[PDB]
């Protein structure tokens, strides 16, 4: 069996321009546990990224969390890059601020 | 009503012993992790309040741990050859079980089950007397485990300890693990062309993760055309959510978004944009 | 805290 | 061809009303009448198709269709305030698949005020001061209130709103100016105003 | 009426291409397409019977219409001028025989600006009644105004404990010039709402008039300095004074 990962990139608080905040790359719902995770600032990786420790759902999936502190400013621009097995390449979803 | 859940994941390497990493929780709050990749790996805190605990816990689940990680090291060759497979190629074991307690604080469920590379794989029934294979392969286990009682013994745990770690678990962060944390709601919408406009319902700081988020047409729900994204956590031990309907535009007043859960004194009703 | 049973599949 | 030959008809609660319709047609036709109530649409009353030259339709609605004077005129014996709105009239010939439209009228039943009470209050918002409004209000429905002569000083047409759960009708008009330098007294001087029009201070 | 016609309010500019969907009543296989422009009256464009042209006005070439399977119409609008701003009303019946009447949708109002560089929501704006009246007549007045926005579709309600309120509520017909003789002016208009007293006495008691602009979509573009007029709800609020 493979699943995909269900990526959603998000923020902890509501996003304030130029008020620290943390965020947050949650992956769901991919089998197996081996996967990549990167925040992206600009297109550049950030260093210091800490994540959740491995766990899963009542049905079997695994699901991880990638967060870091940040501020978020208005010219900024914040992605998280994903790979895994099920993909063609790195997936890459940007950070919304209302999704 | 509450609950204990241990989590385990063991994943065996090419060349270099499997990974086993477990995870605990009570209700939706993680409060133990073991790693086998740290060079002393322990037991570790995750919740404020398992760290009343004494080194003498600590030592003893590392202890368990180790011990757990060998048996699954084992339960993994052991498939291997029960599903006739090389010893080269990575594979994944992951077992859950735990205790779910009443208001009295006695036993309401039991759950004991066993998944291999993705699949279910053999699981304990509600009488906590039986097992369910989900394969051939699996009822080798089967036969193994009833041939060796392994249900009285589970049912022992499941009963006994389990419930009784649990009530100790309650009773140490009463404050944090009684008190319902309601979602501070709201609603954006979004003009996403002239002929339609999309309607988001939040709900962010909420816990536990229980929660349900639907959309109403004039009282009607409307269950199929809304995209509910999965429960997610905040980061602080807290879960956001949100639902998100299309809506024609200018038929958007007569859509209502419905909040339901445990922290909130009745259930919310809003709209707007 | 886990359970001190540990069972071979 | 389908003839309105009125613009305004203006008309007072309680009294008959009459919107006249002629039609050009070539043998027996197909009448209709809709109403286009203030941001909707249009909305059908009745029409003549044969039979009973009085139609009677929605909203205590009718119309007499005479032949001899190629007359189709929307008739309702009490007028409400209610019924302000656009009226149009239609023909269909036996090959028009579309509805023939007249040029529109217009419909304003004033309502009956019982007790007059004109006033010019001066309202002040509800966070920030300096922003007032000025509310003429009360007065009966022959007063009229006309735009102001100052290139920055804003008047409303006269509104009539309706306090259902005590039975009670009012006309009013908002006035207001960029300037801070604007009086309550001096807003409505273009407009004649009722000499019993009480103004507090 | 059974007619349904989205959207309601369309705002675009010269060039661009707009597409008006109706939907006719349950049964009804004949759909007809209207145009009310203030300087002509109500105008015939196009007829469909169950899937097929029929009968057609004086639509023009860059105009075009269509009834799907589901019955279902539409009506696009191409290289759109400033003379296309109109009222489109989609009507429907059964049959198209001469005494069958034509039941009509709420119409598309359809804005076409020269660039949308000039489109301003409003600000909005409660005002607290007058002492004057209250000991006067017993009887209280809010005013909303909504002000500078352009161009002129809102829609404006109260909103008194959450629920829309209707009884005593009068709004301007229509939104007058905020300076009169420039021929690109912003607007603002108008409303009114009448409580008894003892209601406008009650501190416990929310009044919130509402009004909804009609600006962009996202799909539009904005290089412009200030935020993106999207279509939007502003708003504002006062409490009852004892």
């Amino acid at each position: 069996i493979q699943r995909t990962p269900k990526i959603q990139v998000y923020s902890r608080h509501p996003a304030e321009n130029g008020k620290s905040n943390f965020l947050n790359c949650y992956v769901s719902g991919f089998h197996p546990s081996d996967i990549e995770v990167d925040l992206l600032k600009n297109g550049e990786r950030i260093e210091k990224v800490e994540h959740s420790d491995l766990s899963f759902s009542k049905d079997w999936s695994f699901y991880l969390l990638y967060y870091t502190e940040f501020t978020p400013t208005e010219k900024d621009e914040y992605a998280c890059r994903v790979n895994h097995v099920t993909l063609s390449q790195p997936k890459i979803v940007k950070w919304d601020r209302d999704m | 009503s509450h609950s204990m859940r241990y989590f385990y994941t063991s994943v065996s390497r090419p060349g270099g012993e499997p990974r086993f990493i477990s995870v605990g929780y009570v209700d939706d709050t993680q409060f133990v992790r073991f790693d086998s990749d740290a060079a002393s790996p322990r037991e570790e805190p995750r919740a404020p309040w398992i760290e009343q605990e004494g080194p003498e816990y600590w030592d003893r689940n590392t202890q368990i741990y180790k011990a757990q990680a060998q048996t699954d090291r084992e339960s993994l060759r052991n498939l291997r050859g029960y599903y006739n497979q090389s010893e080269a190629g990575s594979h994944t074991l992951q077992s859950m079980y735990g205790c779910d307690v009443g208001p009295d604080g006695r036993l309401l469920r039991g759950h004991d089950q066993y998944a291999y590379d993705g699949k279910d794989y053999i699981a304990l029934n509600e009488d906590l007397r039986s097992w369910t294979a989900a394969d051939t392969a699996a009822q080798i286990t089967q036969r193994k485990w009833e041939a060796a009682r392994e249900a009285e013994q589970r049912r022992a745990y499941l009963e006994g300890e389990c419930v009784e770690w649990l009530r100790r678990y309650l009773e140490n962060g009463k404050d944090k693990l009684e008190r319902a944390d309601p979602p501070k709601t709201h609603v954006t919408h979004h003009p996403i062309s002239d002929h339609e406009a999309t309607l988001r319902c939040w709900a962010l700081g909420f816990y536990p993760a229980e929660i349900t988020l639907t959309w109403q047409r004039d009282g009607e729900d409307q269950t199929q055309d809304t995209e509910l994204v999965e429960t997610r956590p905040a980061g602080d031990r807290t879960f956001q959510k949100w639902a998100a309907v299309v809506v024609p535009s200018g038929e958007e007043q007569r859509y209502t978004c419905h909040v339901q859960h445990e922290g909130l004194p009745k259930p919310l009703t809003l709209r707007w944009e | 805290s886990p359970r001190w049973y540990f069972y071979y599949l | 061809s389908v003839a309105q030959p009125e613009d305004q008809v203006n008309v007072a609660e309680g009294n008959p009303l009459t919107v006249k319709c002629t039609y050009s047609v070539s043998g027996n036709p197909y009448l209709f009448w809709y109403v286009q109530y203030p941001n909707r649409g249009l909305q059908f009353l009745l029409k003549y198709i044969t039979g009973d030259n009085l139609v009677k339709g929605s909203y205590g609605f009718e119309a007499e269709f005479n032949k001899s004077q190629t007359s189709f005129h929307l008739k309702k014996p009490s007028a409400l305030v209610s019924d302000s709105a656009l009226y149009f009239c239609a023909v269909r010939d036996y090959n028009n698949a579309r509805l023939m439209f007249g040029d529109g009228t217009q419909l304003v039943v004033k309502p009956n005020i019982q007790n007059p009470d004109p006033a010019v209050y001066q309202l002040r918002d509800s966070k920030s001061s300096d922003k007032s409004v000025c509310l003429f209000t009360d007065f009966d429905s022959q007063t009229n209130v006309s735009q102001s002569k100052d290139s920055d000083v804003y008047i409303t047409d006269k509104c009539v709103l309706d306090m259902r759960s005590m039975d009670f009708k009012s006309n009013s008009a908002v006035a207001w100016s960029n300037k801070s330098d604007f009086a309550c007294a001096n807003a409505f001087n273009n407009s004649i105003i009722p000499e019993d029009t009480f103004f507090p201070s | 009426s059974g007619v349904t016609q989205t959207p309601k309010h369309l705002i675009t500019a010269t060039g661009q291409r707009v597409t008006l969907r109706c939907s006719p009543r349950s049964g009804d296989l004949s759909v007809y397409w209207y145009q009310q422009s203030l300087d002509q009256g109500l105008q015939f464009l196009i007829q469909y019977y169950n899937g097929e042209e029929r009968a057609k006005g004086n639509i023009l070439e860059r105009f075009s219409a269509q009834q799907f399977p589901d019955l279902h119409s539409e009506l696009n609008l191409s290289s759109l001028e400033l003379g296309d701003s109109a009222l489109y009303f989609c009507a429907s019946s059964v049959s198209g025989g001469a005494y069958n009447e034509q039941f009509f949708g709420p119409g598309t109002r359809l804005t076409v600006l020269e660039d949308l560089k000039n489109v301003f929501p409003p600000e909005v704006a409660v005002f607290e009644p007058s002492e004057a009246e209250i000991s006067h007549t017993q009887k209280a007045t809010l005013v909303c105004l909504a002000t500078g926005f352009y161009p002129d579709h809102v829609e404006l309600s109260w909103w008194v404990n959450g629920k829309e309120v209707h009884s005593g509520v009068c709004t301007d017909p229509q939104p007058l010039k905020e300076q009169p003789a420039l021929n690109d002016s912003r607007y603002a208009l108008s409303s009114r709402l009448r409580v008894s007293a003892t209601f406008w006495q009650n501190p416990r008691n929310h009044f919130r008039c509402q009004v909804q602009f009609y600006g962009l979509s996202e799909n539009d573009e904005w290089t412009q300095d200030r935020a993106k007029p999207v279509t939007q709800i502003v708003s504002a609020e006062a409490w009852g004074r004892a």
